[PDB]
């Protein structure tokens, strides 16, 4: 199935860089492993080296602006033709949860 | 084949510099990386420094900034500078040569040189 | 013919990489069929950049996976140094993954070896330490997740050089404690070794995928 192609992937931030055009399939973008691919425009950027697990996302704002609440970050296996570790295909998550309050008490 | 000559093993004292030198000879075209490994007393021989046809490199994290990979093309020598050394860069180094896969894949050795850090 | 039209496209010079794709421009020439005697000529661009194909794989480096487990305390002319002020030493390995055609090899060791104390399954005075922070809730995505603290029963390691010269020749190496110990504390809410209490997580946000 036709996939866009890139010469970079930024690493630092899951953004696709430098395209080189669509038409081709991931297979063929990949035998270069610095590419990265998009399956569509305005979607995942996806690294060809062999898959890892990125760096943790920031936490997400806390779940309620006052009183104890809940806030989640997350990271993804990024790669292709691999797993990362835990025996995972690359686009999946794995998430944190941690306890979180900005405002103590709520007006 | 290909045969492999190193020399250059010494006595230093820590933060010296010595230049190993290793003359290639034989089915030289057939080469895809050079490289230096080293062993340590107690330990498994382990790759310090490679370098490709192309001239990429990649060091170990222990050695990279402080020693050099490089090749002169026109003698057919490869040469591992290494500065700032340290104690536990004593070792018996050995030059290495892979061949490219399309090639057969062979790995060559040279017979190995001692560098000794000790103050 | 009087009529125009464009023969296929092709590239205009070799595919710039030697593996992978690249881009190139590519051309097409009016001769399919060549106009003549005044017919129209092609319409459109006769050039554009386009990818080219060279279908050969790249060099991919190899890459050391992460260290397996320290096998156990052991020192080779001995059956049990355990509970014991004697040295041994200990080793873990890791693996070069991925590399192929003509990727570089790693570098670095694959082997990592140390001194150590075996402490495993020795008795030691314990005391029991002041709660933990609070962990992660767990499940992070699954139903009613909880967060846990705890106090442990910690126990006083020996008091043991950190480093030892194995050798006449000067040389101070660290030394490491190995194993699970058992450590002695009297009870604790019923419990010789682990408290622990737990507390639901509140207003738990659902794990959508961003994507
Ligand atoms: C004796 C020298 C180190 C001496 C040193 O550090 N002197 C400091 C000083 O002079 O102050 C060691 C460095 C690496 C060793 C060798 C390497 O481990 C490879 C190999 C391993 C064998 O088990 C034993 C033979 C030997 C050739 C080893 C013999 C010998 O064990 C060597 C050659
Ligand atoms: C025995 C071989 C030479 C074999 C050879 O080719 N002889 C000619 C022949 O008869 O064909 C030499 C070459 C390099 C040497 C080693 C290297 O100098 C490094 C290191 C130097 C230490 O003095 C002694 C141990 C040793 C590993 C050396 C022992 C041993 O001295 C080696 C391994
Ligand atoms: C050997 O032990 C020393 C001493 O602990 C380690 O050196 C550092 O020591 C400081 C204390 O002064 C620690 O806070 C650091 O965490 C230690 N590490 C580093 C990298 O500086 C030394 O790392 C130990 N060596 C090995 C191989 O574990
Ligand atoms: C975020 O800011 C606070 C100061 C409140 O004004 C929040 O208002 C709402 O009040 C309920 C409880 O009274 C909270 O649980 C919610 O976060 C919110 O619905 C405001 O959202
Ligand atoms: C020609 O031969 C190929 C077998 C590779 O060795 C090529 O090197 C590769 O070139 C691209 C950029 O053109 C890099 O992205 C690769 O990482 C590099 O290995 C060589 O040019
Ligand atoms: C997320 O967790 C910690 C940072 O909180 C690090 O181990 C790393 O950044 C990981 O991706
Ligand atoms: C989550 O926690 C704080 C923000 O609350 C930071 O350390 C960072 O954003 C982390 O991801
Ligand atoms: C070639 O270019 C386009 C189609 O590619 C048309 O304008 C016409 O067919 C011309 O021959
Ligand atoms: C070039 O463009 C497409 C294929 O790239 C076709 O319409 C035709 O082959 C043209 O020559
Ligand atoms: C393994 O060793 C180090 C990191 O521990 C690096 O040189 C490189 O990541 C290699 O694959
Ligand atoms: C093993 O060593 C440390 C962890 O003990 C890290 O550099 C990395 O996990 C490596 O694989
Ligand atoms: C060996 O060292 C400790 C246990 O002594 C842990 O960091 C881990 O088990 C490692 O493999
Ligand atoms: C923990 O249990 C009690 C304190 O509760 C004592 O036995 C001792 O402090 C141990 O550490
Ligand atoms: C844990 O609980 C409280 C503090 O959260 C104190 O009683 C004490 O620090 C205990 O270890
Ligand atoms: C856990 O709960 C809050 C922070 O989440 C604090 O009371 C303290 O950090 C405790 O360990």
């Amino acid at each position: 199935d036709p996939v866009l192609c890139f010469t970079q992937y930024e690493e630092s931030s899951g953004k696709c860089k430098g395209l080189l055009g669509g038409g081709v399939s991931v297979e063929d973008c990949c035998l270069n492993t610095a590419f990265a691919y998009q399956k569509r425009s305005g979607g995942l950027c996806q690294p060809c080296r062999s898959p890892r697990w990125s760096l943790w996302s920031t936490w997400a704002p806390c779940s309620v602006t006052c009183s104890e609440g809940s806030q989640l970050r997350y990271r993804r296996c990024v790669g292709w033709n691999g797993q990362c570790s835990g025996k995972v295909a690359p686009g999946t998550l794995e998430w944190q949860l941690q306890a979180c309050e900005d405002q103590q008490a709520c007006p | 084949e290909v045969q492999l000559l190193e020399s250059g093993g010494g006595l230093v004292q820590p933060g010296g510099s010595l230049r190993l030198s290793c003359a290639a000879s034989g089915r030289i075209s057939s080469i895809i990386h050079m490289a230096w490994f080293r062993q340590a007393p107690g330990k498994e021989r382990e790759l310090v420094s490679e370098i490709s046809r192309v001239g990429t490199t990649v060091y170990a994290d222990s050695v990279k900034g402080r020693f050099t990979i490089s090749r002169d093309n026109s003698k057919n020598t490869l040469y591992l500078q290494m500065n700032s050394l340290k104690p536990e860069d004593t070792a018996v180094y050995y030059c290495n040569a892979l061949q490219y896969e399309k090639h057969g894949g062979a790995d060559y050795w040279g017979q190995g040189t001692l560098v000794t850090v000790s103050s | 013919g009087v009529a125009g039209g464009w023969g296929p496209w092709g590239p205009v010079s070799p595919c710039p990489v030697t593996c992978g794709l690249g881009q190139t421009m590519e051309q097409r020439t009016c001769n399919h069929p060549v106009p003549q005697h005044g017919g129209p000529f092609c319409a459109g661009d006769a050039t554009r950049t386009h990818i080219c194909n060279t279908a050969v794989p790249c060099p991919v480096d190899g890459e050391w996976d992460s260290w397996g487990e320290w096998s156990p305390c052991i020192r080779r002319n001995m059956k049990s140094i355990s509970c014991q002020e004697i040295p041994g030493q200990q080793s873990r390995g890791r693996t070069c993954r991925g590399r192929k055609f003509d990727g570089h090899r790693c570098a670095g060791q694959q082997q990592d070896i140390r001194h150590c104390y075996s402490i495993q399954h020795c008795p030691l005075k314990g005391s029991w330490s002041e709660w933990s922070t609070w962990g992660l809730c767990m499940p992070p995505c699954g139903p009613n997740p909880t967060r846990a603290r705890q106090r442990l029963c910690t126990p006083l390691l020996p008091k043991y050089p950190p480093t030892v010269s194995m050798v006449e020749g000067q040389g101070e190496k660290n030394v490491t404690f190995w194993g699970r110990p058992l450590p002695r504390c009297e009870e604790l809410q019923g419990q010789k070794l682990v408290v622990e209490e737990k507390r639901p997580c509140l207003h738990v946000p659902a794990c959508k995928d961003p994507e």
